[PDB]
């Protein structure tokens, strides 16, 4: 039954004070992108740094099985948008966040699924 | 005024002139460019070749296949491949390797001497940032080295499509004879410098639209002493500025036509379109690739 959990033991490492994984590739854009959490292509906005995916994940940098039966990476070979707010660590908030599967959107920094239905627009 | 531009091509004069090798001695060897906040300075070096690169007749068919050589930083990623899968259509191939283990975005990664690269597929671009670390280390007499570059010439005159170009990275002491004249069996061919790294003696040599065949019989040794001429006459400034507007910077998807031709069937017509950057003639089989493994106890 043993299995390495290394998301909580990066989660363990930042809660302790660790330097977060450096090195993730910024990627220049006009930053007037749809904002998606994960792309085909960088899709920052105003409010978003764009990164290449392999360098952003965990399991790809720290060369470990991704944690899926396929083995299947949702990342490697795309851009990833990171809020600047957390651009400091963008393996760790790839980690604690999930997508949106309505949207696209990041839950909590995008996403607005959950919104009111605002009074129609003509 | 050429501080706008993503960098500066050696004018064509150059190629015409019969040069003394000699040191490269630049003028802005102590300057800098200010690159844009958290932006590495590699990110920056391919953004500017490929915006350049945007500006050639380069064929891009639909299911475009790019490999990429030396693609593997100390720092363990693949800086340049996450800028050259931005730049490539979505549906086009991208193949990347390095001795040194790295995570990339590429389809595929080699790791391994690119001597151990073996492929049963031609490619429509061949991209090269391999530098071999004791050019640096060891200075000696500037001759042409045999290292990669041997490998990247066999592969360039066996494993390239014809219409395909390449971009390959010299510098002063990492050059090869060899590969220029090789220059010569494209359309066109330059040796473009980057404005963000202007102050190196770093050039990219490429070549557009691949003929097969010489077109121009080109002296490697002469060629790189005109190289070097050109880098200690004409001082290029330092500037990021092509960096701030990446409106204009994907790669437009031509949809390039693909023939699978007999050496035979290449006429005059056919050089024409390889050289418009409207045709590319290879096989279109399944993409192959592998990485020689030396057992041993
Ligand atoms: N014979 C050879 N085969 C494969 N890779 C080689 C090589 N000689 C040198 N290299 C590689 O060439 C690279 C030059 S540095 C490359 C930086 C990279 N393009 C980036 O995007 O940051 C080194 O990683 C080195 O390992
Ligand atoms: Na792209
Ligand atoms: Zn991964
Ligand atoms: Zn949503």
């Amino acid at each position: 039954a043993f299995a390495v959990d290394a998301a909580k033991a990066y989660k363990d490492y930042l809660a302790s004070g660790g330097q977060p994984i450096t090195n993730c590739v910024k990627m220049l854009c006009t930053h007037t992108g749809t904002g998606q959490a994960i792309t085909v292509t960088p899709e920052a906005n105003m409010d978003q740094e764009s990164f290449g995916g392999a360098s952003c994940c965990l399991y790809c940098r720290c060369h470990i099985d991704h944690p899926n039966p396929k083995g299947f990476c949702d990342l490697k070979g795309k851009y990833v948008q990171i809020p600047t707010t957390c651009a400091n660590d963008p393996v760790g908030f790839t980690l604690k966040n999930t997508v949106c599967t309505v949207c696209g959107m990041w839950k909590g920094y995008g996403c607005s699924c959950d919104q009111l239905r605002e009074p129609m627009l003509q | 005024s050429q501080a706008w531009q993503p960098g500066v091509a050696m004018p064509n004069l150059y190629k015409m002139q019969r040069m003394l090798l000699e040191k490269c001695d630049l003028q802005n060897y102590g300057d800098s460019a200010t690159l844009p906040k958290g932006i590495m300075m590699n990110v920056a070096k391919y953004t500017q070749l490929c915006q350049y690169l945007n500006t050639l007749t380069l064929a891009v068919p639909y299911n475009m296949r790019v490999i990429h050589f030396g693609a593997g930083s100390d720092k363990g990623v693949a800086p340049g491949t996450a800028v050259l899968r931005q730049w490539l259509p979505t549906g086009t191939l991208l193949v990347d390797s390095d001795l040194n283990d790295f995570v990339s975005d590429a389809d595929s990664t080699l790791i391994g001497d690119c001597a151990t690269v073996h492929t049963a597929n031609k490619w429509d671009l061949i991209i090269s940032d391999m530098y071999d670390p004791k050019t640096k280390n060891v200075t000696k007499e500037n001759d042409s080295k045999e290292g990669f570059f041997t490998y990247i010439c066999g592969f360039i005159q066996q494993k390239l499509a014809l219409g395909g170009s390449v971009a390959i990275k010299i510098t002063e002491h990492s050059w090869n004879a060899d590969l220029y004249k090789l220059m010569g069996h494209f359309a066109w061919w330059t040796a473009f410098v980057t404005n963000v790294n202007a102050s190196s003696s770093e050039a990219f040599l490429i070549g557009c639209n691949y003929l097969g065949k010489p077109r121009e019989q080109i002296d490697g040794y002469v060629m790189h002493a005109n190289y070097i001429f050109w880098r200690n006459t004409n001082p290029i400034q330092l500037s990021s500025y092509s960096l701030f507007d990446m409106s204009k910077f994907p790669l437009k998807l031509r949809g390039t036509a693909v023939m699978s031709l007999k050496e035979g069937q290449i006429n005059d017509m056919i050089l024409s379109l390889l050289s418009k950057g409207r045709l590319i003639i290879r096989e279109n089989n399944r993409v192959v690739i592998s990485s020689d493994v030396l057992v041993n106890n």
